[PDB]
């Protein structure tokens, strides 16, 4: 069918990131973007593989925190709407990368038009080691396997209702 | 208009001023405060509800150890040391029950074994004459409770009457759906109807020292929270 | 079967067994408790109605002076005095709001005049080289409150959310018909349910010393109740 | 077990609270005000047409100022604006009796009118020293309003915005 | 004797009230505002199709920053958020000559269109310094956004939220 | 019967009995009075109206300054200096924003140029060691309100709750159709219901010294009203 089960990660072209230091939350570490014609959709819990780690490819410190958030265009944030504020001294990425328990699902749902950002602002308060993205990974899905969800893309040429997704 | 957020031992949605930290009393133990969490300017309300929202706190205290030309590579401490899930195996308890750092030698001090509930510790290596060493073990044997404020300090009471005790709060494995903790308690609080965490224990409490190695923050407090805006 | 009643901060009804005084915490201020209701083994219940019931309460503190060979007369004091009932003429006070003892000479020191809101006295004898000196004036700038236990240290809440001032307390005068005190709230307690009062001040608080004069008892608490039998 | 209690408070103020505040003043300033009482966020206050005062208002040397010395209670709105329409208490100073005047009924100085405080409404307390006196000081005063601990006398009643359903009438009043 | 008023008073923003705030700014970070203008409690206030601004916004050394410099009004709502679907003023800097414009009809400079702002939003002026410029102060630099003084030029229009029967509405 | 008419800092229509003059309080800030308006023997009321009705007010205050042998030309001021309309031309400023005078030398004071922002200024002269000068920069960075007495001092409030500043005050240039002052209220007072102008300024206030050289008054206060006859 038209629907499609995925799961995103870093290494994508649509997918944007950058580098970040210490003390600046509103610099986005991962900048998701509406492609054309392509909508997605998110169920109201998926995980997350949040890897932020250091240059010297250790995680930062567990009072780091994380909050994914909707943005509307203009590069905008946007307060109705927002996913997932966490921390990041709560993982444990080794198990929660494969264990349904340690997994981590979303706050509510959502869905990103052909052209919507989406921002990962990540909170080192202090003290603390820059942010680097090659040394770290990210995801949102698991559709490989069974008890857990994945993103639902479907091409926006393939319907009727694009209209009323697009209102 | 009612969204899920979090909260922290600092800042976040508060800029470090609409939120405290602080010690304890040890000499008379007193059911103290150590931690707040004022409404800031913007909020209608926030509301918790035990038995539906979650928590997470991992404390630790502090405490000064020298050492001797025929150092002892052994200590003593007069605050009970369990593990958190499971063994106390340091490679894997889930974080350390102990953490300790050589001041004379910038540098951490690793862990040989444990004496599990004499309360007694043996480590990795060889500390110097009038070398200083802080250490950084887990709390326990104490009890935790939450209240509310008035926007003065007239209390209007309390949450749940009944404590809890933080060695049973390392005992429940965090981060375990279904074994995560989820209190009893139903409030809300509008701004300036401030929060204040309170704790009745023997022992200090530790926030910050500046030299503990491991980001900063010697222990924390976290929590969720259900917030109209 | 209703009776009234009184109370003391001594024996009386509870044998000195299911009472407590207590002093309080000066360097951090806390809204400490000084002393405590126990019910003891008998009573159904007690009552308490401010608005119908009275209360008293005489607050003092203590310190020590040593003395000079060029001896002052003069003292300053951290605690700020007032009068009680009027004046300030250590004749006509309904009870002094100063007295002092001379330790080496086991007597009396009399007062000449008292530096009034400046809360310095002037003395009207002459004490000498490392003479120690032992004074008890009353305690102003401090609240108080009235609270509960269930049994344990599960405090139901309190009585009445709003403080009370000790300065106030001096001033209203005791003993006056219509002029006596006469709180707000409306409680009970049955056995074991004890009750236990409430201070925040800088300052200390002084129950005994076995050495002040006037009768073993340096301050007190006494309150009226209604009891069933 | 505690007894349940209504939103109606009876209470009596004074210095050493922390919504209210103050200030020094010098001889010959009525302007400066000595007390600002300043309306709580979520709190209506009032006082009926009769209710003491304990206007203590001594010097820096602990002496009740000149008895030419005047007081004027006044209420105001926002905007720190005095308000002629709604004023209580002109009277002297040298008048009182202070050391009885807090106990007896029949020295009790009593309003000349009620009174009514939204969550944020300020009241003054101008004090017209005449000139050349001695100076104000607030630690060495006091003043007070109410009295709540007696029998015979008022004092000040105070509810919780929250618990009313004509908080948005007595808006309109303001 | 005094005359009575409308809950509707005409009043003139600027730097040195207690609501309003401020900070410095350096080069090159449009994102940090140098005015956060923040709603008092128990008002409205309300900004028509056009009223002036004087952006007066000098250097430490007391002199107007580059030409290039651009200055954008914001609204946002609460969560100190910035929004877009409502969005003041975008002009630069280099346009405004402050001697006259503060005086003069021609070169007075409104706003693109009408504005509320509820007992508790925030608006923001966002500055961007295109980069290597000197930095920007506050306290050598003012900010208006009516002209009520006057008499062809407008002002702004605040009222108590306690006088409206309307008061839900525009609260929704 | 209505006619219009104008009002002063002096005398006029007051004879200098039914109106003071005054300066302002500077160490504590107060909103203090600085000018009153008394109604005369005559009238039968006075009217104001903000948005229809004019103001001007030309504020100066007052200092000294030495010399020296090796004179410096240049002094810093703690009163922030601005234009009236548009530049710092002394020129064409519409009327100076300084003024000096040497006392020694009876004679005006010249001006160079003007460190515009950082509130400092350079001369024109060379002054001499100990010689003194006298200098009237205009007054900014302060308040202003009206307000009624009711012939005692009773106040029924104020015109307009909302101040005014007096940077702004400079900044617009009097003498212009439109671009006049209208501010907001609209009043009226009778026999002996005196107003009074307020400002609320750190400096202080000049409106003679009998040596300031341009017209025996330093500063001004000029106002239309509409009078009843």
């Amino acid at each position: 069918s038209a629907e499609k089960q995925i799961s995103l990660y870093d290494g994508q072209p649509f997918i944007s990131e950058q580098d970040v230091a210490a003390g600046d939350p509103n610099t986005p570490a991962l900048t998701i973007e509406g492609p054309d014609g392509y909508v997605i959709a998110v169920d109201a819990g998926t995980p997350i593989a949040p890897e932020f780690r250091d240059s010297n490819g250790e995680k930062l410190d567990p009072s780091t925190r994380v909050i994914v958030q909707k943005c509307d265009r203009q590069g905008n944030p946007l307060g109705d709407g927002i996913i997932f504020n966490d921390t990041l001294g709560r993982f444990n990425y080794n198990k929660m990368r494969t264990d349904p328990d340690y997994m981590r699902k979303t706050a509510k749902s959502l869905m990103v038009d052909e052209r919507e950002i989406v921002k990962v602002f990540v909170d080192v308060p202090d003290g603390a080691n820059g942010y680097d993205a090659e040394r770290s990974r990210f995801t949102l899905g698991d559709d490989t396997s069974d008890f857990g969800k994945a993103v639902e893309i479907v091409d926006h040429d393939d319907l009727t209702e694009g209209e009323t997704q697009a209102v | 208009q009612t969204q899920e957020y979090t909260l922290s031992h600092t800042g976040g949605l508060l800029g470090s001023s609409k939120v405290t930290t602080a010690s304890n009393q040890t000499a008379p133990q007193r059911e103290t405060a150590i931690i707040s969490f004022e409404v800031p300017r913007k909020f209608s309300e926030i509301e918790y509800v035990g038995q539906r929202d979650a928590t997470r706190f991992v404390p630790r205290t502090t405490e000064e150890i020298t050492g001797t030309a025929n150092d002892d590579t052994v200590v003593q401490l007069q605050a009970n040391i369990q593990p958190i899930a499971g063994e106390e195996d340091m490679a894997d308890q889930d974080y350390p029950v102990v953490v300790a750092y050589n001041v004379t030698q910038g540098a951490q001090v690793e862990i040989a074994d444990v004496n599990y509930a004499t309360d007694e510790v043996t480590l990795a290596t060889d500390p110097a004459d009038g070398d200083t060493v802080k250490l950084w073990p887990i709390m326990g044997d104490g009890e935790v409770q939450f209240r509310l404020v008035n926007q003065f300090g007239q209390e209007e009471g309390r949450v749940y009457p009944w404590a809890t005790p933080l060695y049973r709060w390392h005992d429940f494995p965090q981060l375990k759906r279904g074994r995560e903790i989820n209190l009893h308690g139903s409030v809300t609080w509008q701004e300036n109807e401030t929060v204040e965490v309170l704790l009745d224990a023997p022992q200090a409490i530790t926030w910050e020292d500046a030299d503990y190695p491991e980001g900063q923050y010697v222990s924390t407090f976290e929590q969720d929270v259900e917030i109209t805006l």
